[PDB]
């Protein structure tokens, strides 16, 4: 194929954009998030020992949702909503700084392989995070219905009560999981950065 | 799978694949033919050039006075090889003071290859050889196997697309103990024809053959005497 | 990996080694010896598949010197193999030391052939295990065994092949009730012992018996005619 | 001959390493705790005894320490097997210097004349490489008292103070501290080493049995080579006993 | 006897073993040298802690002869054998030739055993590059390198070890018919040449020079300061 | 598995299959018999046609140890071969050292050492090929050994090699050979040549005979064409 | 390396403060949570094997079971604080991951294998939550059918059939808590030295 | 020819770790030294009573003033036997002289690390129990098949030989007599066996100022009287 | 570990069950189900070359009783306790074999590993069984469901078609399985009495010492 200096240079701009954003992900966005969450976890609305108040009471229209609990899962979402973006802009970043496809200097290749693989992996996580969010939506409106639907049965109360505690013991967990997914894409883009950006190739010998 | 990584280890059909390896080498070669009559003995090389302006391999190796032979193979394995059977002849009339017996020759060319078989480490020779001689006897066309297996002959041909040429030799061998040295030389040449493709035939270039007989010694010719042998002949 | 060279198991254990042990049943033979007050006898069973096969030239009793006999139970590649050796290692005795080698010495200098081969990963063990007899000008009648493995243990009787627990298993009821043992009733235990296990009654041409005493300190097989004296009188 | 049966030690890590080698050290990482101080006055080699049991003998000498020759002496960190052949191979080399050149041999010349064999094999030969570290102790008539160290790749360097074996980063922390060099004589560095060698012992009730300690010094002209009486360590116990508490 | 091939060929062509074997030479210290007019400055930082290591052991500038040094970097224990194995066969040049030895004619026979051991049965490739200094016949300096691979080339400044591209470049730019002029801009250049590679180097930096038939010297440490304390 | 690779490893059930795949290459070799009686001993093989294209006398398969000692050999031509010089060197060097030639029971054990001594080695293979030794004299008289790949010797008053070998042996039961002579014999042995061969797979053959007895004077002597020609029209009396 | 140099002590928040905190978890709260299992244990409740006695009754041709729910007031945060503190394991393990490097792997595989087993204690508790769900999805489809069904006195009788399941389960669970508090101290103060230190960094540095 | 002992991740030598765990399976072997005299009391068992005691013997004499004992492969140790015997003809033959059981164990243990380093070939599978008499004081030793010899006052070796040691730890102190010396030898190796006790069940020796000396059967039923 | 006398009874009583009902199963139970299964399949009711003519057809609206298929319902009685009763054998040899692997080794496992690849053929013939007891119950289900949709829906008639395939195919499986189910008794007997050399002693106990 030819090359065309304009377009290809483009393209080259494209994935020095990427790497300002790393550095700036790296340098800025991840620590100051990781902290940021940490605080966010602090907050005594998570550190809520008593999940009876949680239970939202059913008039068995009257029907109504925990305030606290919605109000926390939309203080959790956009921090998802961060992590899955942030992580396909180094999804994208990694893939672009692998070098061509030869026989030596394949150590630093399959590294490269297995630290893409980790992100792709956390990327599965993270829409699993935000699914049991929305999971839960329709596994506790069906549940409301089903007590209306039979308004006899205890049970169906106490399982959104069950939910409702369902709901809130997940946030706090994800809080953390979001906060991990955080500090373990920091911690190992980090731990591969300095030489490890470049690994091998760019020695060969000197004749 | 397994069993093909050496010689020394047996298939469990009781084979050996690097044997067999080493009896497809010698296919890959040029296909040269051979023929012998009650009196003459007649040797026709193909050779073939590397490139357009590379000038054409020798294919021919001249051994002793009556003895004369064509090379099939890897080229290197054929040189090493043909030091050995030199040397034998060399030391044949270095301590006989005769010309070396081309059946026994050909003896000594197969305990050279029995060598490397048996023992772990060492390749077979992957050369093939189609060999002519005059002796006591009358000429002789013998043909060996890297397998180290070797056979006494009237007429061979080796190399790819022999089939076309042994089925010549087939019809022709009943007129190829009668005919005469130019007779020979006619049958060789047509016997050359079925093995080379359909568009590049007979040249003097790129064909030479070689003469052994009764008074007359081992000679190889090239161009200069091939011309007019080449004319007069139909293919 | 251990279980391709020699060398320790997991457990410290050497599976060539215990293949060598399951080598000896792939003979498909049975043999018994018996140490005698006076005497030594060996009992063994001669197989001849083929009419056409020559009995003479079939024979599992061994001769390693005049005072001591032999016979080989395993791989019959190996045994013979080992036996050339012994003879070897026998004749090196009496050129160094000067005199016959007695039966311990004999056995302990092939065991220690065995010990190379297990320590080294170059050369395997042979398959057979050697059962010796003789007599001692001081202990008496001597009669040994040894394992491929190199073990050997001065034993009342020995038995070997196919048939071994229940072949010692008889012999237990004559040492344990302390019975007379001379010429004929060693024989008498030594084929009702093979004839019992395998449920035959052996014939005096199926059957070949070597025999020492100390009155016929030259080791000899018993004749048909003489070993069907030893049947009839004996059943 | 089957080449299935060869691990090629001479395969280089993607990072230009050698397994069998860093392997060594790890084997020699888990050897007791050895230290060695050269001194003004003198050269101390102190180690620990890592085998105790109430029926031994050691009717010998000491355990790791062993004599080089007159004027030089060595301790060993590693597999006292391999240590036995080294050992031979020292005196050896040392001997073979004194045919030749018939004087007491430079502590340097000893030291890169095994280092040499050390990795000969590693080379070639497809022999496993040798996992003993030693320390060198000795005089000299150019350089005086010299302290080496040796590595199991060949590899080796002079030190004033150095440790192999267990605890062997933690005393050379502390070499780092209380070490004062071109002051401290022999007679401190003896107390001194008693210092480290009962903080970085994690294993209570120092006895003279269970540590040895060798001393090699000049005196009159004279190399002087003697390793302390378990009574004259036991003094030296009573006197670090009142300085610790 | 252990008799196999150990260095085998690969489907491009290329031998895992040697380029690993260079590997081992990029993680070495960084070693440089410089041709001067009629001098030749050989340096190399050293990584001595806490007072501990003596100095006499650890020096990497080596004499192969009078009129020839060098420098190493790679693993230490590979070197001292190729350093003993060039003086014997150094001086049994002498032997052969009452002349003195030419720097390209011991280099021809030193990367010649890289040739022979990378290529020999059972053998191992060595794991360290040095560059050969010396002067030849009129006092023309030369300066040559080796190659585990047994390759041999001609510089007129080169460097080794870690970040030895870094001080080439500095080299490549800084090099001119200016340069190398006289006695103290051959100094300043192969120090400021280690300026760059320079980490909590202080005292550290050791440095080694020849002027014409006089025999290799040793600057010492504390005009290694005077001569960093002109950095304008 | 791996335990069949090298001979030096064992199997599980205590075999060396490496000896066992030597065996079976033995067996697509084409068919050789030998009868011994009071005469002597006849030999015959069944030498396969490849083409026309081969020279008549080639691919002899009649092989000649020592002066009173015939051998047919089935399997690896290269390993008969090299047997077949190795077989000749030890009856010359007997010859070089005893004086005379080498008893047929003592060349066969000779002979089988040696096959034996590369089964053991794992750097080397065991031979895939598998013979039969006859000899006559007027001390010992007619007698008839043959050698496995796996070099071990049984005498036999007949045996057959290659792939037909249990058939042939049966058909040798169904007569007594010992009074016979080899006149007689060779009837027997042309008749077993074309009783094994059919057109099936093979299409041509010739038939190559050897004796060896009273009437070769105690040596190993080829039959001549015009003998072979009336024994074959003895066996087309009843075969045609 | 470009990056900005503040932000990047936060690291020392996890590597160090919770980090230590993790330590303090697994000496003290892990057997705290192991002797206070051993006091739920004693409960009678899950203690009785009879179907009749742990039923509750039941009016069908609406009484819940709130003596199963008591049960569930102690084994719902005990299966959830564990899985929290699974999660803390997690990232404990996380930032002793060492840099890429060949050698000294055997660490780096012990890791692998103990924060694995961390995710397969995290699964079993995960199914304890959702077996508990299934408590009020179960029965209270159950009794809603049977209180449809009047002549069929079989999956009448079938509903206290996962009553009498519920309480063999929760026992059950409490007895695999006791055991994964067990062997999460177990399996990581058995590994500790290769955990904690996976690198020795003893190589010389050959220069 | 290549070496098939190799280093471990770990560090440690695999080949030689499974050689230490064969000598820790094989037959019961205990030691005594005590006074002036050392007691060797060894297990020798028999499958069946067609087995002669006589023809072969597990207790084995170095030389006049030295014996030697074993637990582990019975091949291996004929193998150390010819050599350890030939080394002390060798030297015998520079030195003329009885050899001192320092000098012996050393040179034989020197052997076992040949094959933890030389190829195609591996360990020894038997560990030694050497005793030995010179210059009026006597000699106890223990080696293994890792090359590495110790000193011991009294030790035990085979099946069970930690219950051995621990037992001799707590029974045996110092100024015992050798007759004492053997009848504790007995205790403990009674506590290891199991089963029956008789004559040709043991196999003992002794060393002492007379050297060393095999018991016979009779002398040893004397003993079994306890 | 410690027990009393009367334990030790319980547990080699317990062995000796399985000891007499695994010969049992061998020597009597195998060889008398293949020739009982082997005359069911000379039976006429397995013979019948026309399957179109062994479809049940129901009639599709008091209504009247829709009863299945009279030939196939009583081929599944015949069918049926085979399954239990192979099942049920196998399941004591799985046991009796599994006794029989002796204290774990690292080696010479050979034996052991050729009564894992017996208890492995029998699980999967095993499932193979389980399979047939599926396909039993699946012929009420699969009729049962689809009769009654064929019922309701008028307007598509050839849901009894579809019902008409459940009667073919099933007839098909009953000779099949059947076939079979002997088979099985076939394998098991030749699998187990071939091996029973390496099942009984999987160590040949060669140990010199």
């Amino acid at each position: 194929l030819r090359v065309q200096p304009e377009a290809q240079a483009k393209v080259d701009v494209f994935r020095e954009d990427l790497c300002t954003k790393t550095e700036n992900l790296l340098g800025s966005y991840f620590p100051k998030k990781i902290s940021e969450l940490d605080a966010f976890l602090k907050e005594p609305a998570l550190n809520e020992a008593n999940l009876s108040n949680l239970k939202a009471p059913l008039d068995i229209g009257p029907v109504n949702c925990n305030e606290k609990i919605v109000v926390l899962l939309q203080r959790l979402k956009p921090e998802i909503k961060d992590v899955i973006e942030q992580l396909n802009l180094v999804t994208t970043w990694l893939q672009l700084q692998i070098p061509r496809i030869e026989d030596g200097n394949n150590f630093g290749v399959a590294v490269q392989e297995k630290v893409f693989e980790l992100m792709t992996s956390l990327h599965t996580k993270l829409e699993g995070f935000h699914t049991q969010i929305s999971k839960y939506f329709s596994e506790r409106g069906d549940a409301v219905t089903k007590a209306a639907k039979q308004p006899h049965v205890g049970d169906y109360r106490q399982l959104v009560h069950e939910l409702d505690e369902a709901e809130y013991r997940d946030i706090r967990l994800m809080v953390m999981e979001i906060r991990n997914a955080y500090a373990v894409l920091y911690d190992i883009i980090l731990k591969n950065f300095e030489k490890l950006k470049k690994p091998r190739g760019e020695t060969k010998g000197m004749i | 799978n397994q069993y093909d990584n050496d010689v020394t280890v047996w298939s469990p059909q009781g084979r050996i694949h690097q044997i067999e390896y080493a009896m497809e080498a010698v296919k890959q070669g040029s296909a040269t033919v051979g023929l012998k009559s009650k009196t003459h003995a007649v040797l026709v090389a193909l050779k073939r050039a590397q490139s357009e302006l590379a000038a054409h391999q020798k294919k021919i190796l001249h051994v002793d006075n009556h003895i004369g032979i064509s090379i099939a193979g890897l080229t290197a394995d054929a040189r090493l090889l043909c030091n050995f059977m030199r040397q034998e002849c060399l030391d044949s009339r270095f301590v006989f003071d005769r010309p070396l017996p081309v059946s026994r020759l050909v003896s000594l060319i197969g305990s050279k290859t029995q060598i490397p078989t048996q023992r772990y480490g060492r390749r077979p020779y992957g050369v093939g050889l189609l060999i002519a001689g005059y002796d006591d006897m009358g000429p002789h066309i013998f043909q060996t196997c890297p397998s180290a297996n070797y056979f006494d002959c009237r007429a061979m041909s080796i190399g790819a697309r022999s089939q076309s040429a042994r089925t010549y030799l087939e019809r022709h061998m009943s007129e190829f103990m009668e005919c005469n040295l130019n007779e020979l030389v006619k049958h060789g040449l047509r016997a050359l024809r079925e093995t080379l493709p359909a568009e590049q035939d007979l040249t003097t270039k790129n064909v030479s053959i070689g003469i052994v007989g009764k008074d007359l010694e081992f000679t190889i010719y090239d161009d200069d005497d091939v011309s007019p042998f080449l004319e007069g002949l139909e293919e | 990996f251990d279980r391709h060279i020699t060398i320790f198991s997991p457990e410290g254990r050497l599976y060539q080694v215990e293949y060598a042990f399951k080598a000896i049943n792939q003979g498909g033979l049975t043999s018994v010896a018996v140490r005698g007050k006076d005497c030594a006898v060996i009992v063994t069973q001669k197989k001849v598949p083929d009419k056409l096969l020559d009995s003479s030239t079939v024979t599992h009793l061994f001769k390693i010197t005049e005072n001591i006999g032999c016979v080989m139970t395993g791989m019959t590649a190996d045994s013979r193999s080992q036996v050339q050796r012994a003879r070897y290692e026998a004749a090196n005795w009496k050129y160094k030391y000067g005199y016959e080698i007695p039966v311990d010495m004999l056995c302990k200098r092939i065991a220690d052939i065995s010990q190379v081969y297990t320590q080294n990963a170059e050369m395997r063990p042979l398959g057979c295990c050697m059962i010796l007899i003789g007599i001692d000008e001081e202990q008496g009648p001597q009669v040994y065994k040894c394992d491929p493995a190199g073990y050997y243990c001065g034993f009342k009787a020995t038995a070997a092949g196919v048939k071994q627990t229940e072949s010692t298993s008889f012999l237990e009821k004559k040492v344990k009730k302390k019975f007379d043992w001379t010429f004929e009733q060693t024989v008498e235990t030594a084929i009702t012992c093979l004839s019992t296990v395998l449920s035959i009654d052996f014939k005096p041409s199926e059957i070949e018996v070597g025999v020492v005493t100390v009155e016929n300190p030259k080791f000899r097989i018993l004749t048909e005619a003489e070993i069907d004296a030893h049947l009839v009188a004996l059943a | 001959m089957s080449r299935r049966y060869d691990s090629r030690t001479t395969i280089f890590s993607p990072e230009g390493r050698l397994y069998q080698v860093e392997y060594a050290m790890e084997a020699i990482g888990h050897a007791g705790t050895c230290l060695g101080i050269l001194a003004n006055d003198g050269v101390l080699l102190a180690a620990e005894r890592r085998n105790i049991h109430k029926l031994l003998d050691e009717v010998f000498f000491s355990e790791k320490i062993y004599k080089l020759n007159e004027d030089m002496a060595c301790s060993v960190a590693g597999i006292t097997s391999d240590a036995n052949v080294l050992t031979n191979e020292l005196r050896l080399i040392a001997q073979r210097y004194l045919l030749q050149y018939q004087e007491p041999i430079p502590c340097e010349q000893l030291v890169t004349a095994l280092c040499d064999i050390k990795q000969a094999y590693t080379q070639f030969g497809g022999k496993r490489p040798f996992g003993v570290s030693l320390l060198y102790i000795g005089w000299d008539k150019h350089y005086g008292f010299q302290l080496y160290q040796s590595d199991p790749s060949g590899n080796y360097g002079g030190w004033k103070a150095t440790c192999i074996g267990n605890n062997s980063a933690a005393a050379v922390s502390m070499l780092k501290q209380d070490y004062k060099e071109g002051e401290m004589t022999l007679k401190s560095a003896l107390a001194l080493a008693i210092k480290v060698l009962n903080k970085t012992m994690d294993v209570s009730k120092l006895s003279a049995e269970k540590v040895e300690i060798a001393t090699l010094t000049r005196e009159n002209g004279k190399t002087v080579i003697r390793v302390l009486k378990q009574k004259e360590v036991e003094q030296l116990i009573k006197k670090h006993e009142e300085e610790e508490a | 006897s252990y008799d196999r091939a150990i260095t085998v060929f690969s489907p491009d062509g290329h031998l895992f073993q040697v380029e690993y074997a260079q590997e081992a030479v990029k993680k070495g210290s960084t070693a440089v040298g410089v041709r001067g007019k009629d001098i030749v400055v050989l340096g190399v930082e050293k990584k001595s802690v806490a007072k501990l290591q003596d100095e006499r052991t650890v020096r990497k500038i080596c004499a192969l002869d009078d009129n020839v040094c060098m420098a190493f970097a790679g693993l230490t224990a590979d070197a001292r054998i190729v350093i003993n194995r060039a003086r014997v066969e150094c001086q049994s040049h002498r032997l052969t030739v009452e002349d003195p030895v030419t720097v390209e004619y011991i280099t021809r026979y030193i990367a010649s055993l890289k040739q022979r051991y990378t290529q020999s049965n059972g053998r191992r490739p060595f794991g360290i590059s040095a560059l050969i200094v010396g002067f030849d016949f009129d006092g023309t300096p030369r300066l040559y390198q080796t190659d585990p691979s047994g390759t041999y080339h001609a510089w007129k400044a080169n460097a080794i070890g870690r970040g030895a591209k870094s001080v080439r470049e500095f080299l490549e730019k800084n090099y001119t018919d200016e340069a190398i002029e006289t006695d103290d801009l051959t100094i300043k250049l192969v120090i400021k040449a280690l300026l760059e590679v320079v980490q909590s180097g202080g005292k550290n930096i050791e440095l080694a020079v020849m002027r014409r038939d006089q025999p290799l010297k040793i600057l010492n440490p504390e005009e290694i300061e005077k001569y960093v304390a002109e950095i304008e | 598995t791996g335990y069949d690779l090298s001979a030096s490893t064992f199997s599980p059930d205590g075999r060396v299959f490496q000896v066992e795949y030597a065996m079976k290459a033995v067996e697509n070799s084409s068919t050789a018999i030998g009868i011994r009686c009071k005469d002597g001993v006849v030999f015959g093989v069944e030498k396969l046609v490849l083409s026309k294209l081969y020279e008549e006398g080639s691919n002899k398969r009649l092989f000649n140890v020592d002066r009173h000692v015939g051998m047919a050999v089935a399997g690896l031509l290269a390993d008969a071969r090299s047997l077949a010089d190795i077989a000749r060197e030890e009856a010359s060097n007997f010859r070089s050292n005893f004086g005379y030639n080498i008893p047929l029971k003592h060349l066969a054990d000779r002979v089988a050492m040696y096959v034996h001594a590369y089964t053991l080695y794992s750097a080397v293979r065991p031979f895939g090929c598998s013979f039969m030794l006859g000899s006559y004299s007027v001390n010992d008289g007619a007698q008839l050994y043959m050698i496995d790949p796996s070099g071990v010797s049984y005498g036999y008053w007949g045996c057959a090699i290659g792939k037909a070998r249990q058939a042939a042996k049966t058909e040798i039961e169904k007569l007594q050979m010992k009074e016979m002579t080899c006149r007689d014999v060779v009837k027997e042995v042309a008749k077993i040549i074309y009783i094994v061969h059919d057109e099936v797979k093979d299409k041509a053959f010739e038939l190559e005979l050897s004796w060896v007895g009273e009437i070769t004077n105690g040596r190993h002597e080829i039959v001549p064409k015009d003998v072979r020609e009336e024994a074959e029209k003895y066996a087309k009396e009843s075969l045609k | 390396v470009r990056l900005s140099g503040e932000a990047r002590k936060q690291v020392e928040v996890f590597r160090q403060n919770l980090f230590q905190e993790a330590e303090e978890f697994l000496y003290r709260f892990l057997p705290q949570k192991i002797i206070y299992l051993n006091q739920l244990l004693q409960e009678d409740s899950l203690n009785v094997a009879d179907l009749t006695s742990l039923r509750a009754p039941l009016d069908i041709p609406l009484p819940g079971n709130e003596k199963v729910l008591s049960l569930l007031a102690l084994v719902k945060p005990e299966v959830w604080t564990l899985k929290e503190k699974c999660i803390l394991v997690i990232t404990w393990i996380q930032h002793l991951i060492p840099k890429i490097e060949d050698g000294n792997d055997f660490g780096v595989a012990i890791q692998e294998k103990v924060l694995e087993r961390v995710n397969a204690v995290k699964t079993k508790v995960e199914a304890f939550q959702t077996t508990i769900s299934k408590y009020f999805s179960e029965r209270g489809d159950a009794v809603a059918k049977a209180s449809k069904e009047t002549h069929v006195m079989d999956y009448r009788a079938l509903v206290h059939e996962r009553d009498e399941a519920a309480y063999g389960e929760l026992r059950a669970m409490v007895l695999d808590l006791r055991a994964f508090y067990a062997e999460l101290y177990h399996i990581i103060s058995s590994n500790l030295e290769k955990i904690v230190n996976p690198k020795g960094e003893e190589k010389p540095s050959m220069y | 020819s290549f070496s098939l002992t190799t280093f471990s991740p770990s560090g440690k030598l695999v080949q030689i770790e499974y050689a230490l765990a064969a000598v820790a399976g094989g037959a019961p072997s205990v030691g005594i030294k005590a006074a002036n005299g050392v007691v060797l009391a060894t297990e020798k068992k028999q499958k069946s009573i067609l087995y002669d005691e006589r023809s072969v013997h597990k207790v084995e004499p170095i030389t006049k003033h030295i014996g030697l004992v074993y637990s582990g492969m019975g091949p291996d140790y004929r193998v150390l036997v010819h050599r350890a015997r030939k080394l002390a003809q060798q030297y015998y033959l520079v030195y003329q002289e009885p050899i001192p059981t320092a000098q012996l164990v050393q040179r034989v243990a020197s052997v076992m690390q040949e094959y933890t380093q030389s190829g195609g070939v591996r360990p020894f599978g038997v560990s030694l129990l050497i005793c030995g008499w010179n210059e009026g004081r006597p000699y106890l030793f223990q080696s293994d098949p890792s090359g590495a010899y110790f000193a011991w006052k009294a030790t035990a070796m085979g099946k069970n030989y930690v219950n051995g040691k621990t037992f001799l730890e707590k029974r045996y102190n110092e100024d015992l007599e050798l007759e004492d010396a053997i009848h504790t030898a007995i205790l403990t190796l009674k506590e290891s066996f199991e089963g029956q006790m008789t004559e040709d069940n043991i196999e003992v020796g002794i060393c002492n100022e007379a050297g060393f000396r095999r018991l016979t059967p009779t002398e040893v039923k004397d003993y079994l009287a306890a």
